[PDB]
């Protein structure tokens, strides 16, 4: 009764069904039934080469049957019979949108069958989850289309991948022992022509460690359209809070291999992401990346990260074109941001003081730290704003507060090495050490006496101030 | 705003007092003061022969923003258009102030009427008719009043 | 406002700005503009005395700080630092005086239009007064803090002068029975609508209880004692007819109140014994049901309410002699008798052309009302009460054609022969009491 | 047609708009309804007319039509062949005869408008360039219209017979059977028959509403029908009503979920068609908008000709679809949001025209009204024309025959009148405009309609001196004033939108009426002694107070207004405001005068009429008409007329600084 595919023969159908049910070990026997009919499919028969006695030509038809069947029956389905029933709502061939929403008409009424569709997702939430991934294309088809809002916004992660009703965070967040969503990824991967949500709604799913590969074997597709790299840092910055602070190597280079990729992609291709003044969201969402990466980090050692957040919103700010003074004052605003959030974050992660002494033999309390310094100065920001009148300021005040005598021991113990021709740090310091070395000097207590100083470019620095 | 329309009401008031002898027959609706309507009589030929209702509107910004005036009786003028609208110098946005009473934009445009301007004309036809050739704008003038003009009062 | 600090004392702070939320709505001038009565509500219940009024504290401090975390991430988090910008603010730390006071204040003026929404979103047209009514039952409070704890089922949103709107234009001090009118008629009006697509004509009824019953509002009326349910039924009925329909009259309100739950009652009536959807008979959703059966033999019965008036006061007695709404519903039909027996009463007043208007700007209710499919099933009683209904309205609606032909034409033309005419009706008026059928041979 | 450059086109509606604007002809729009004071049929005829006048016009040269209609830019060929095959099938619908036999009939009226040589046409302009002349040729052509169709129906069968008579399509076998005569010739036919006569097998006319037109209008049915012809008049827009409740529901939800301004995201109408919750109502709202879209599409062609609310032609321009704009549908009052309310106002416009004019005709008197918020189904007119008014005014066709034997069609028109009054006409009320839906857009926070409300409610006095001396020497902190002017600020905005007693001194009111606590005991023992019977007068004053504190150290006083009002003043201009300084109530001047500046000179769009080379007197006097009644001649007749409105914050700064140098180095 079901063919052909209309919504007057699916109603028919289900009230067909219903009575069925109604007037007739019963349901055993019919699923025993249903099974010959699943397999020629899944044999990878389709059209002519099914069986003459199958009464169901189309797959996705057969789906949904079985799904009203299943829904009208409050049952359980057997495990292999998830992989046999999953592969039956692919779209396979059906590559443009054109064939959906013409296939549309005859699914009309939307929310009984997002019931159904989301009852089998949650019951295909066992230790299977193989062939799952197909049936949102379907679950996105007859949905809103994709909401240019910024994040955090609109509203949770949930809808902005579209689904609403899956809880997806115990899966990115376990032990991964299954590995076939990758592989179902370079398997499937023509599939994102058909809609625009699956890129959203793939990102949310995909853990850590596979979300580089993930990103950098999807170059065609961002090539396609240079807009889908907004959709990346969505969900880069919707999973990025959630995540509590990171004190591993696993998750180090997972980030730190996203993050490459990301700042690969951004630069390969053109200019031409920032067109149709699309550059106040892109800033919007890169500080906002910013401030999720920064506040995630409290080990001192994970600097290299928030360094690549600089970074890409420094190529963001150098591939904008120039155009109003509403442009400027964005851009004064925004680096004005970062500039806060960089010193807000140093400021809480990093409680002690500098260079305590403790065995006369005087070392850094919080040894990785000039790296720091000089990593997270080193981008270019323009200098008509600040970052390097309010950070080297911050240099200059953390210097000022050592006293001038163990400072200046420390300046030269073999530690602050590698004068880095003309560094702004390096410069920062010769100018602390001048200063201490004045203060020293202004009172009458001898300055120079142990200085185990070999390196001969900072005795000259020190020879110059005390004389001067 | 009825704080504009309170305004309008004291200069409607001293206005019908005071008495000006050429704009009679002034009447407005209490429920909206933003809309006056009057009769302009002229004194000056060829406009001597007939009256001319006008209506002016009083946009809610008034005092400040300039009001409009529409002219509703057809009147061969070079300074005013078939759809009534007139250019008033001390009314265009450009040189409105607040304290310029009704009184004296009635004064300043009734003598306009008696006496055109031709160098500033919202009909360019009519002020070539004027400056080229007198008489024939005089005549083309009067028929017009004579034909579509109210009655007198 | 995170639960579980003492980093402030934020009851003081929402005493110290309800005025000022408060100061901000407007009524539409003359809506009865409550505000004193508000602001004195709020603070008679924004306390920690009463084991009510903390949990309200509660309730209200979570929607303060679900609708901050909202509206704050619109800002550019140079806001969201409050001390260092208000501390840069030169203007109003010099302003406000100490330091400690300035951020008070900024405090003060960040969260005062939100509750000024928040009030505007609560008291819609005087759900407060409900909190505010002493030796109120437990269901008022019960269901004001179920829809107060969810904010997927009532949405609050903020815009600066606001505007609150009158659903009702209620008279003075009406203050609506039932804890949030308008939120439950249109969640009510969706779950109809969405059982009347899912499903066919068939089984709705059983479908949209049963949806009901399925929402968080539904299990959680369930647990309310029947009596309680039933105070809930009138309030709820009496709400409903003031939102849908306006009314200048109260004994008019509770005669079409009587209407609707006779038709309820006639509604629960149509089936035989279902005995599984008759274990839930007292239950909102079905005045809606009954609204959606019978709009229109409601909505005709409202015209016979507004363009006669007077027959109200006939009805005024008509209630006693006859005890109507017992199973069904006769109301209109009570109308239309008290009415017909008014007109037949007056006649020829000294304005006869008013009596033909009179009857003329009523004969399409009582022209509808008798008609075929207008009631799709009822009890013999009614069957033979309808009959007679239709002979009486075809009696007396050939008496108006009589007298708006015969009556207005002799008085606009020729009055010479209006003593003679006014005996003739009078005649065939007698003649035809017997046989209130024309369609037969001796009234013809 | 190069002399006819925008020139006052006949047969066009009119709300000037001279010109051939017109939709396109494949439109589901309305029937072209007749104008404002000519017969729909005359009117038809000269639009057909004047129609052929500028096709052969355009043929003559196409570029002259083509600037002369705006909207079209590709040909004008397809364009006017299309008109002129719409004009022939409306003359095909509503005339009651055979095609050849209208086009005879139009021949004839073109035929009979050559021989009426009698010249009195007079008095009117042949460029067609002024609305007078225009009327009043239209005025001659429906006499002249009219003179010729009252004698056409007397050579219809005369011509039909000698066109027939014709000898090259008599020996066509077509035209004996079609055009007037027996088809006894066929030989193959059966014997003759009492019921298979030629006449009895005969074609005859069907019965149309605008047939119905035709009838009573050449009947001069103004007299004695006028209902049953305002009632076609405007049928096909009526034909709509039915639709009235639903969309009202529309306006309602929309207005209820969305009572926010400047707080959507939504781009697209499918978007939220599509992102919401429940599929009953995902399908209702489906079926709701496409009910919505289809009746604007069919009355998005009047609304911008008789509606009571102007619009402009950007919004029915363009056809809506289920992929539209989001903001259409929002019922607002400002732009692109009034379709909606703008379509609703023109039915209930409608509706209330006719209930009108069929009460001042029969009725003479009802006391039946309603407002929009007991909208039912059944409440506005709702008939489908196939099932209700065809059968309903077929009923009452009445044959006459005579004994030569003949078959007339008479319409009985109190019959009809008094079935279609009976049925749907009568019992409707008068509906009002209280209770549209419509979204709110602007805001109140410009504090002069407060104070007109607190003028409106209570009778506002002056201060005292005592207690004005008392509170200026008791809130002489700043931060105190500061708190001052929020707790007045907060009470006048309570005062704005409620009532009050204009006694109940400021003290009570706050502590417990308003049951605000104590913050300082310094500002409530400054509202000790003032009542609310001024308190908006001391909201001026402190406010002033605030400022004058500002300008008394060395910061900045506004911090807000423009750079076009902060510049310093002449040194002319400054010994002409000392000298009036010298002689001057400056305690009340200096109110005023901030008063006036804190209101309106907040920076950005302050100069929309605010030039700045105007004078202190005379936007004084402009302002101080409004809602204050102090003291006036000392400003209409000493303050000096050059003042130089752009720098008229230095005189308030020069007001304040003279008056602490009277209050601080006097005493």
């Amino acid at each position: 009764v079901l063919q052909p595919w209309s919504d007057i023969n699916l109603q028919s159908f289900m009230t067909q069904f219903l009575q069925f049910y109604s007037v007739v070990e019963v349901w055993t026997n019919l699923w025993e039934h249903v099974k010959k009919q699943m397999a020629p499919f899944l044999e990878g028969k389709s059209g002519e080469s099914l069986p003459a006695d199958c009464p169901v030509r189309s797959k996705l038809t057969l789906g949904l049957s079985i799904l009203f069947m299943v829904e009208a029956a409050e049952f359980t389905v057997p495990k292999k019979d998830l992989d046999s029933l999953c592969y039956l709502l692919i779209p396979s061939a059906g590559s443009p949108e054109a064939l959906h929403s013409d296939l549309s008409p005859v699914l009309r009424i939307r929310q009984r069958w997002r019931i159904y569709l989301t009852n089998l997702c949650l019951r295909c939430i066992d230790e299977r989850c193989d062939r799952w991934l197909g049936i949102l294309p379907l679950l996105h088809t007859c949905m809103q289309k994709s909401p240019p809002k910024k994040n955090s916004k609109s509203q949770p992660e949930d809808t902005w991948a579209g689904l609403e009703g899956i809880s997806f965070s115990e899966f990115r967040d376990k032990a991964p022992t299954r590995s076939q969503p990758l592989q179902f990824m370079q398997s499937k991967m023509a599939l994102l022509r058909v809609d625009e949500y699956l890129f959203r709604s793939w990102l949310s799913v995909v853990p850590l460690e596979s979300l580089s590969s993930y990103l950098e074997n999807s170059i065609d597709y961002l090539s396609d359209v240079p807009v889908r790299v907004l959709d990346c840092l969505q969900g880069i910055s919707y999973r990025l809070p959630g995540l509590r602070k990171i004190s591993n190597q696993n998750m180090k280079k997972d980030v730190e291999n996203v993050f490459k990729m990301l700042m690969h992609l951004v630069d390969i291709y053109q200019h031409r992401i920032f067109g149709e003044n699309l550059l106040q969201i892109y800033l919007t969402e890169c500080l906002t990346l910013h401030e999720t990466v920064c506040n995630i980090t409290a080990n001192h050692q994970f600097f290299e990260i928030p360094a690549l957040s600089a970074e890409l919103i420094c190529k963001l700010l150098e591939l904008s074109p120039p155009g109003e003074k509403s442009y400027e004052d964005l851009v004064t605003s925004t680096l004005q941001e970062a500039l806060a959030t960089t010193r807000n974050w140093l400021r809480s992660l990093f409680k002690s003081r500098m260079l305590s002494i403790s065995s006369a033999y005087v070392r850094l309390t919080y040894s990785e730290e000039m790296a720091v310094w000089r990593r997270l100065v080193e981008i270019g920001f323009p200098e008509k704003h600040g970052w390097k009148g309010s950070l080297l300021g911050d240099m200059e005040g953390r210097l000022k507060q050592e006293p001038p005598r163990l400072q200046i021991s420390f300046f030269c113990s073999s530690q602050c090495r590698d004068g880095g021709l003309h560094d702004s740090v390096s410069r920062s310091f010769e100018k602390c050490v001048i200063e201490a070395v004045s203060s020293a000097c202004q009172s009458q207590t001898s300055v120079l006496e142990g200085l185990s100083c070999q390196d001969l470019q900072k005795f000259g620095t020190l020879l110059s101030a005390v004389i001067t | 705003s009825m704080a504009a329309s309170r305004r309008l009401m004291k200069e409607l008031e001293e206005i019908r007092k005071s008495g000006m002898k050429n704009f009679r027959n002034i009447q407005v609706d209490e429920a909206n003061l933003l809309t006056w309507q009057g009769l302009i009589v002229p004194d000056n030929p060829p406009y001597d022969k007939g009256a001319f209702r006008i209506e002016i509107n009083f946009p809610a910004e008034y005092p400040f923003k300039p009001p409009k005036i529409t002219f509703k009786t057809k009147i061969y003028h070079p300074n005013i258009d078939e759809k009534g609208q007139v250019c008033l110098p001390v009314i265009s946005a450009e040189n409105w102030k607040p304290a310029t009473k009704t009184d004296q934009v009635i004064q300043s445009l009734i003598a306009l009427v008696n006496d055109p301007q031709p160098e500033h004309p919202l009909r360019a036809d009519l002020a070539e008719e004027y400056s080229k050739d007198r008489k024939k704008f005089s005549k083309n003038a009067e028929e017009f009043t004579k034909k579509y003009g109210e009655k007198r009062p | 406002f995170k639960p579980e600090s003492q980093f402030l004392d934020t009851t003081r702070l929402v005493q110290s700005c309800v005025q000022g939320a408060v100061g901000m709505l407007r009524d539409q001038n003359e809506s009865c503009a409550r505000n004193m009565r508000r602001v004195t509500i709020l603070l008679d219940l924004l306390n920690e005395d009463n084991t009510r009024n903390a949990s309200f504290l509660r309730e209200s401090k979570m929607r303060l700080h679900v609708l901050l975390n909202k509206q704050e991430e619109n800002q550019v988090r140079s806001l969201k630092e409050w001390v260092t910008r208000e501390a840069a603010n030169q203007d109003a730390l010099q302003e406000a005086g100490t330091f400690r006071h300035t951020l008070w204040k900024r405090v003060q003026d960040v969260v005062t239009p939100i509750l000024a929404s928040m009030i505007a979103h609560i008291d819609r047209d005087g759900n407060l007064e409900l909190l505010a009514q002493p030796d109120s039952p437990a269901w008022v409070q019960d269901l004001w803090m179920f829809i107060y704890s969810d904010i997927k089922f009532l949405n609050i949103s903020l815009v600066s002068f606001i505007l609150v709107q009158s659903h009702m234009n209620l008279l003075k001090d009406a203050y609506n029975a039932v804890p949030f009118s308008w939120r439950i008629r249109d969640y009510l009006e969706e779950l109809w609508v969405q059982a009347q697509y899912i499903t066919d004509t068939e089984g709705l009824s059983k479908k949209f209880v049963e949806i009901f019953q399925k929402t968080p509002l539904g299990v959680f009326l369930a647990q309310f004692p029947v009596a309680q349910q039933q105070k809930l039924l009138q309030s709820y009925l009496k709400d409903f007819l003031l939102l849908t329909m306006k009314v200048s009259s109260r004994e008019e309100l509770m005669f079409l109140q009587m209407a609707l739950w006779s038709c309820l009652r006639e509604l629960q009536e149509a089936s035989g014994t279902p005995d599984e959807t008759y274990k839930f008979p007292l239950s909102l959703p079905w005045v809606h049901l009954a609204f959606q059966h019978f709009r229109t033999r409601l909505q005709n019965f409202s015209r016979i309410l507004t363009i006669h008036p007077q027959v109200l006061s006939s009805l005024s007695q008509a209630a006693e002699k006859h005890s109507l709404a017992g199973c069904e519903m006769t109301l209109d039909a009570f109308a239309a008798m008290a009415c017909a027996e008014m007109l037949k009463g007056d006649l020829l007043k000294p304005s006869p052309k008013a009596w033909l208007q009179l009857v003329k700007n009523l004969s399409t209710p009582l022209e509808l009302v008798c008609s075929e499919g207008y009631l799709c099933d009822s009890g013999s009683m009614t069957r033979s009460v309808i009959q007679e209904v239709r002979a009486l309205w075809n009696r007396i609606f050939s008496i108006a054609l009589f007298v708006e032909h015969v009556l207005l034409g002799t008085e606009s033309h020729i009055p010479e022969l209006s003593p003679l005419v006014t005996t003739y009706v009078s005649l065939l008026d007698k003649c035809l009491e017997e046989d209130s059928n024309l369609k037969t041979c001796r009234p013809f | 047609p190069v002399n006819m450059a925008n020139a006052f086109l006949p047969t066009m509606p009119e709300d000037t708009q001279t010109g051939h604007v017109l939709g396109s002809p494949q439109s589901s729009g309305v029937a072209e309804v007749s104008d404002r004071g000519q017969s729909p049929v005359v009117f038809i005829l000269t639009r057909l007319l004047t129609h052929l006048a500028m096709l052969v016009g355009a043929t003559h040269n196409p570029q002259a039509l083509t600037v002369i209609i705006k909207p079209w830019v590709q040909d004008p060929q397809g364009f006017l062949q299309q008109h002129i095959q719409r004009d022939l099938e409306q003359l095909t619908k509503m005339l009651g005869r055979s095609a050849d036999e209208t086009i005879h009939v139009v021949h004839l009226i073109l035929s009979s408008l050559l021989r009426v040589q009698s010249h009195g046409v007079l008095n009117f302009n042949a460029e067609l360039s002024t609305k007078g002349c225009r009327n009043n040729w239209e005025k001659h052509f429906e006499t002249l219209l009219l003179r010729e169709l009252k004698h056409l129906d007397k050579n219809l069968p005369a011509i039909n017979a000698l066109i027939s008579q014709d000898e090259r399509i008599s020996s066509n076998p077509v035209t004996k059977i079609i055009y007037g005569d027996p088809a006894t010739f066929l030989p193959h036919l059966p014997q003759k028959s009492i019921i298979h006569c030629s006449k009895i097998w005969s074609c005859r006319r069907k019965i149309t509403v605008e047939y119905l037109q035709h009838i009573v209008e050449q009947k001069n049915g103004k007299e004695t029908v006028p209902v049953l012809w305002h009632f076609l008049q405007k049928e096909a827009e009526l034909r709509l009503v039915k639709f009235l409740p639903e969309i009202l529901a529309l306006q309602r939800d929309l207005v209820k979920q969305f009572q926010n301004v400047s707080r959507v995201e939504y781009s697209s109408i499918r978007g939220f068609i599509h992102s919401h919750s429940s599929d009953g109502l995902r399908k209702l709202l489906h079926d709701r908008i496409t009910i919505f879209l289809s009746t604007w599409n069919a009355l998005r062609r009047s609304l911008e000709t008789n509606g009571e609310i102007k619009l402009p032609k950007d919004y029915c321009c363009s056809d809506l679809d289920l992929d539209a704009e989001f903001e259409v549908i929002l019922p607002r009052r400002q732009g692109l949001g009034l379709c909606g309310t703008a379509l609703v106002s023109y039915l209930i416009s409608l509706h209330n025209n006719m209930v009108y004019t069929v009460q001042k005709f029969s009725n003479e008197d009802n006391s039946y009204s309603v407002d929009i918020s007991e909208v039912a189904d059944l409440h506005v007119i709702s008939y489908e024309v196939e099932r209700d008014l065809n059968p309903l005014i077929l009923s009452n066709c009445q044959y006459q025959v005579q004994q030569g034997g003949e078959t007339s069609q008479e319409f009985d028109l109190e019959k009809i009148q008094r079935q279609i009054s009976s049925r749907f006409l009568q019992g409707k009320p008068r509906l009002t405009l209280k209770g549209i839906p419509t979204l709110v857009y602007r805001r109140d926070w410009n504090y002069e309609h407060l104070f007109m409300d607190i003028k409106n409610k209570m009778a506002q006095s002056s201060l005292p001196n005592l207690a004005i001396s008392t509170i200026s020497g008791q809130l002489q902190s700043y931060s105190d004033a500061c708190e001052a002017l929020s707790i007045i600020e907060i009470t006048l905005g309570f005062l704005s939108t409620a009532g009050g007693d204009p006694g109940m001194d400021l003290n009570v009111y706050i502590e417990e009426v308003l049951r605000m606590c104590d913050q300082t005991a310094q500002v409530l023992k400054a509202f000790s002694r003032c009542q609310l019977r001024h308190i908006i007068a001391l909201w001026q004053f402190l406010s002033a107070h605030k400022s004058e504190q500002r300008l008394r150290l060395n910061k900045e006083l506004f911090r807000e207004i423009d750079v076009q009002y902060k510049e310093e003043l002449s040194t002319q201009h400054q010994r002409l405001l000392g000298t009036f300084l010298n002689e001057a109530g400056l305690d009340a001047f200096l109110l005023e005068l901030h008063e006036m500046i804190v209101l309106k000179l907040k920076g950005p769009r302050a100069a929309n009429s605010f030039n700045p080379n105007w004078s202190l007197k005379d936007t004084l006097v402009s302002y101080m008409e409004t809602k204050d009644s102090d003291i006036l001649s000392e400003v209409e007749s000493q303050f000096p007329e050059e003042i130089l409105m752009s720098s008229c914050i230095s005189v308030w700064k020069i007001a304040a600084t003279r008056k602490w140098d009277r209050q601080s180095r006097g005493g």
